[PDB]
């Protein structure tokens, strides 16, 4: 049931993955998903980390681009705790009405993944298996700008700015 | 079954007639049969050799003669007087290859003034061989290692046993001697 | 087969049943659901745990008798000889391990989690139990130590004699409360 | 003439043990798959032992003021360590095999023939042999490879 293909040439998907819900390329080597109620939870959590990836590799560089230093100099620029115990003051009612589904006490059945901020209505299937193709790149890309500045030290935009001068002795 | 490992697994070839057999032939070097019998000569031999090896490494050290590598140039013995030895350890040697393998005097010629021979000696003496055989062993790699004598190594082991082990021993550069 | 759980009122997954030594039904990430892979999980589980109960008590010995402290033991021993000694000397033994045997193809089958070296005749479902249970402390504990080492950056002796003599002034609330 | 144990089944047979080593059809399988391992290691080595000492790197018994050998030592210990495991295992997963641990996989060409199989250890056994003199050669006088062959 997989149109769009899978991760290596000529795997076989899983047994739990069965080409039904988005973006799926039948990826689970580990079966991390094979308890089904348990993979409903999972497609929820890789949506929003998609989703917050997104907002991250953003605010790493467009700050940059307009000459306000790199992310890993932010603490220069910010008072680090402060801002983090504002984020966590605002992130506590918000996030446990995202998880809530509402207000009420005795939850709300919206669904928590989709809930329906939608005023140009694009919510399509290719819409919701291109938020995670592109959340699957921006978390990646994360995962680099770190790496990146563990075995360097520069800037993520002057990682790019060598490379293109030097394809041969970048790595 | 008595076995050198625990599981209970035995080769086929190894059925535990002999004496000594503990289903421990991992590298199957004793599968053919007419091979099994050489082997059961050269083990009791390497053996006994041994036994008189290891007897022979540790008297004259006790006795303050220095340590076994240190003994043959110590006393003279040049590469001539292992050569005479040689050869006067040749007609024995001869005289004891001239039987088959299949003959049990090969093993046990049957010299036994005390009459002491019964099967409970023969697996003692196949036990304290294999022991002598290992501690052969251990002298060499012991004498390379730690480039002392090995009373010396077993004296800091029984004093201070954290402090002079093989763990201690080994992280240091050790082909020393 | 009467268990108990981890929390309390909890209902246990399906697929935990009490079958093997040491459940409490304890699975909210669902990560044993497929049966294979709680083959491995339970393998993975004793050797994480007899390793744990060998370090933690390789951290805290040597500290006890004065010898060092386990996390400022490289600047006196060298890390990358140790470390190619000891994978000369393991990786045969673990190679055996896995492999079930010292045969190419397993042969003389041998249980690569419970193997017989067992003198005393002592193994039972119970035996089992407490060997699990004592395993999964010592992974809590060198989980501790790890945590202890970077915030404190004492010898858990140290940190422990520090909190029975001073224990207001010396607790994860005041060495948090700080820069560290 | 060939031994008894040592039949024509396999590749590159030629009927040679004077020692009995592998009488039993277990260990001949196992001494097979050792013998293509240890041919297939020596080639690389025998190769890894001429081609970085031509371009100006400096000869085999040179390496270790060249390298930090305990390191390499550790780094090469510490890939071997899950690879060979794999090998042995024949995949990732706990319970064993079935994909063929001495020629497992690696043939888009399809140019596995009996051929093949027999220049494998064919090509091995002197690259085995070389290495055995190579190492030999050195010891007997202070020279390097190329620097023998004068
Ligand atoms: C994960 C999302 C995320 C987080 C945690 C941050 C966090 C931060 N941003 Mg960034 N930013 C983001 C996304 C994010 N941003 C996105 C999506 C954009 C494009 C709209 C930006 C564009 C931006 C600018 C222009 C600036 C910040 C700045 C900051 C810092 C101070 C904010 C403040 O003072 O109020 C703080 C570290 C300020 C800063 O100090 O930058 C170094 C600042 O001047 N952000
Ligand atoms: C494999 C057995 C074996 C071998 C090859 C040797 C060989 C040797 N012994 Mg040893 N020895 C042995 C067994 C052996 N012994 C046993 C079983 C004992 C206890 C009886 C001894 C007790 C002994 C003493 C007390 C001495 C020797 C000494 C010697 C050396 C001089 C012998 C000589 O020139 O006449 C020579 C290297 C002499 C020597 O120079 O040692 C430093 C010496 O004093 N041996
Ligand atoms: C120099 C004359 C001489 C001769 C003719 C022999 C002859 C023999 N030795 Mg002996 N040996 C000698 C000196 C000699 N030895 C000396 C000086 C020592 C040190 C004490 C030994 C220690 C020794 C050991 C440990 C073994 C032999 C064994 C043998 C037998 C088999 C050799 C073989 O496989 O050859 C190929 C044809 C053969 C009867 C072997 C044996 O008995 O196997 C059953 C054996 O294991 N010998
Ligand atoms: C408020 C939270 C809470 C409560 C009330 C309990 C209560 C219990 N736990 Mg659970 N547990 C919890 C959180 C909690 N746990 C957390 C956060 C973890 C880490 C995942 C665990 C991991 C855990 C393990 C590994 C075990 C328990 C066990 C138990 C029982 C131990 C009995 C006891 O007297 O403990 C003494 C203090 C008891 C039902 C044990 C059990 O199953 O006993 C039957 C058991 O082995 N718990
Ligand atoms: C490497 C350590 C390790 C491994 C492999 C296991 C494996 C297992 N545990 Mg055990 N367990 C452990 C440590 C471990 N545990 C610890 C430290 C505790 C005490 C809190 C327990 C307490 C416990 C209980 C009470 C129960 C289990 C059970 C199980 C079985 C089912 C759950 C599972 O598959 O999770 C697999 C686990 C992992 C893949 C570990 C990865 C964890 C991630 C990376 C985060 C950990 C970091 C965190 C900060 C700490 C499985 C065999 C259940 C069982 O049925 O046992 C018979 C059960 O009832 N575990
Ligand atoms: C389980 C894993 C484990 C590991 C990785 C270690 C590792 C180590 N131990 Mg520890 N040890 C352990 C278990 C372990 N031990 C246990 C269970 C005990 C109690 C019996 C000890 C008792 C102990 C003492 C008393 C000492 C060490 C010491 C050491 C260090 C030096 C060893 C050496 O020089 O060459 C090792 C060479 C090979 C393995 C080959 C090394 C980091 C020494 C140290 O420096 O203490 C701080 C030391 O004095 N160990
Ligand atoms: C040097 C060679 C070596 C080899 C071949 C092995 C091989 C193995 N280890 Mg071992 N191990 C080693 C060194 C080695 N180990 C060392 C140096 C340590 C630290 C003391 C460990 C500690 C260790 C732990 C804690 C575990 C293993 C496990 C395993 C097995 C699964 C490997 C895997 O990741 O599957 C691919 C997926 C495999 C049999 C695992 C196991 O037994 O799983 C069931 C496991 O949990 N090993
Ligand atoms: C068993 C196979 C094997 C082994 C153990 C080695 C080992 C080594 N090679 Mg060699 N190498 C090999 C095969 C091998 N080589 C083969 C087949 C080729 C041809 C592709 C090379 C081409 C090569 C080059 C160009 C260089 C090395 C170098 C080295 C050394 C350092 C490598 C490093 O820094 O990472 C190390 C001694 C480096 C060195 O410093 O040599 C002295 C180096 O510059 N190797
Ligand atoms: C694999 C094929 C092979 C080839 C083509 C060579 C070729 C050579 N060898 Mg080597 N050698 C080899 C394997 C090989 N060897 C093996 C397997 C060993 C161990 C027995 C040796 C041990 C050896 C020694 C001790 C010497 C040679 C020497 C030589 C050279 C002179 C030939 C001679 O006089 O004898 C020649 C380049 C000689 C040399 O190095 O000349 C400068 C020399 O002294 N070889
Ligand atoms: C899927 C799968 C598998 C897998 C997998 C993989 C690869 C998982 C990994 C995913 C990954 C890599 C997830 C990253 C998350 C990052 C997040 C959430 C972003 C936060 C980051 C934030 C909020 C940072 C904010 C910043 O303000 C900060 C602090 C400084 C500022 O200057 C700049 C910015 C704005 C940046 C297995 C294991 C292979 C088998 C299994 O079977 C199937």
């Amino acid at each position: 049931g997989h149109k769009d293909g899978v991760w290596f040439p000529g795997a076989t998907p899983p047994a739990h993955l069965t080409g039904e819900y988005p973006a799926d390329r039948g990826f689970d080597p580990l079966s991390l998903a094979a308890d089904p109620t348990v993979y409903a939870r999972m497609r929820v959590s890789e949506v929003f980390h998609a989703r917050l990836s997104m907002l991250a590799i953003v605010g790493a560089i467009v700050p940059e681009v307009l000459g306000k230093g790199a992310w890993f100099e932010a603490g220069n620029s910010v008072d680090g705790i402060k801002l983090g115990f504002i984020a966590m003051a605002i992130a506590a009612p918000t996030e446990y009405w995202r998880g809530n589904g509402g207000f009420n006490w005795d939850k709300g059945a919206a669904d928590r993944s989709y809930p329906g901020f939608d005023p140009l209505k694009l919510t399509t299937d290719y819409t919701k298996a291109a938020e995670i193709k592109n959340g699957r790149l921006a978390m990646a890309g994360l995962l680099g700008l770190t790496f990146q500045y563990l075995a360097t030290g520069e800037s993520p935009l002057a990682n790019l700015a060598a490379h293109l001068a030097n394809p041969v002795g970048a790595n | 079954r008595p076995l050198w490992f625990p599981g209970g697994y035995a080769p086929s070839w190894l059925t535990g007639q002999h004496f000594g057999d503990r289903g421990f032939d991992p590298a199957g070097l004793a599968a053919d049969p007419k091979v099994f019998e050489r082997m059961r000569v050269s083990e009791v031999y390497h053996g006994r050799l041994a036994m008189l090896a290891i007897v022979g490494a540790v008297v004259p050290d006790i006795q303050g003669k220095g340590a076994w590598y240190e003994a043959a140039q110590s006393a003279g013995i040049g590469v001539n007087e292992v050569a005479v030895f040689t050869a006067a350890y040749g007609i024995a040697e001869v005289a004891r290859g001239l039987k088959a393998n299949s003959d049990p005097t090969s093993r046990y010629p049957g010299f036994d003034p005390l009459n002491l021979t019964t099967d409970y000696t023969k697996e003692a003496e196949i036990k304290n061989g294999r022991l002598a055989l290992t501690a052969m062993l251990g002298l060499e790699v012991q004498r390379h290692v730690t480039g002392v004598s090995p009373l010396v190594n077993l004296v800091e082991h029984v004093k201070h046993p954290l402090g002079h082990n093989i763990a201690e021993s080994v992280m240091h550069q050790w082909p020393v001697a | 087969k009467y268990r108990g759980l981890w929390f309390p009122n909890i209902t246990p997954p399906a697929y935990l049943t009490g079958e093997f030594p040491a459940d409490r039904g304890f699975d909210p990430a669902g990560l044993a659901a497929d049966p294979k892979v709680y083959e491995r999980m339970r393998i993975a589980e004793v050797f994480n745990g007899r390793l744990a109960m060998l370090a933690i008590v390789g951290c805290v010995y040597p500290e006890l008798l004065g010898n060092g402290v386990w996390f400022e033991v490289w600047n006196k021993v060298d890390f990358y000889r140790f470390a190619l000694i000891s994978l000369q000397v393991v990786a045969p033994l673990e190679y055996w391990r896995g492999n079930g045997g010292f045969g190419w193809d397993g042969e003389e089958k041998y249980d690569r989690s419970y193997p017989g070296f067992d003198p005393c005749n002592l193994t039972t479902e119970y035996t089992k139990a407490a060997e699990i249970k004592n395993g999964r402390l010592a992974m809590i504990g060198m989980f501790g130590l790890e945590v202890q080492s970077h915030v404190t950056a004492q010898g858990p002796v140290a940190n422990l004699i520090e909190h029975l003599r001073h224990p207001l002034a010396a607790n994860i609330g005041a060495n948090l409360a700080h820069p560290w």
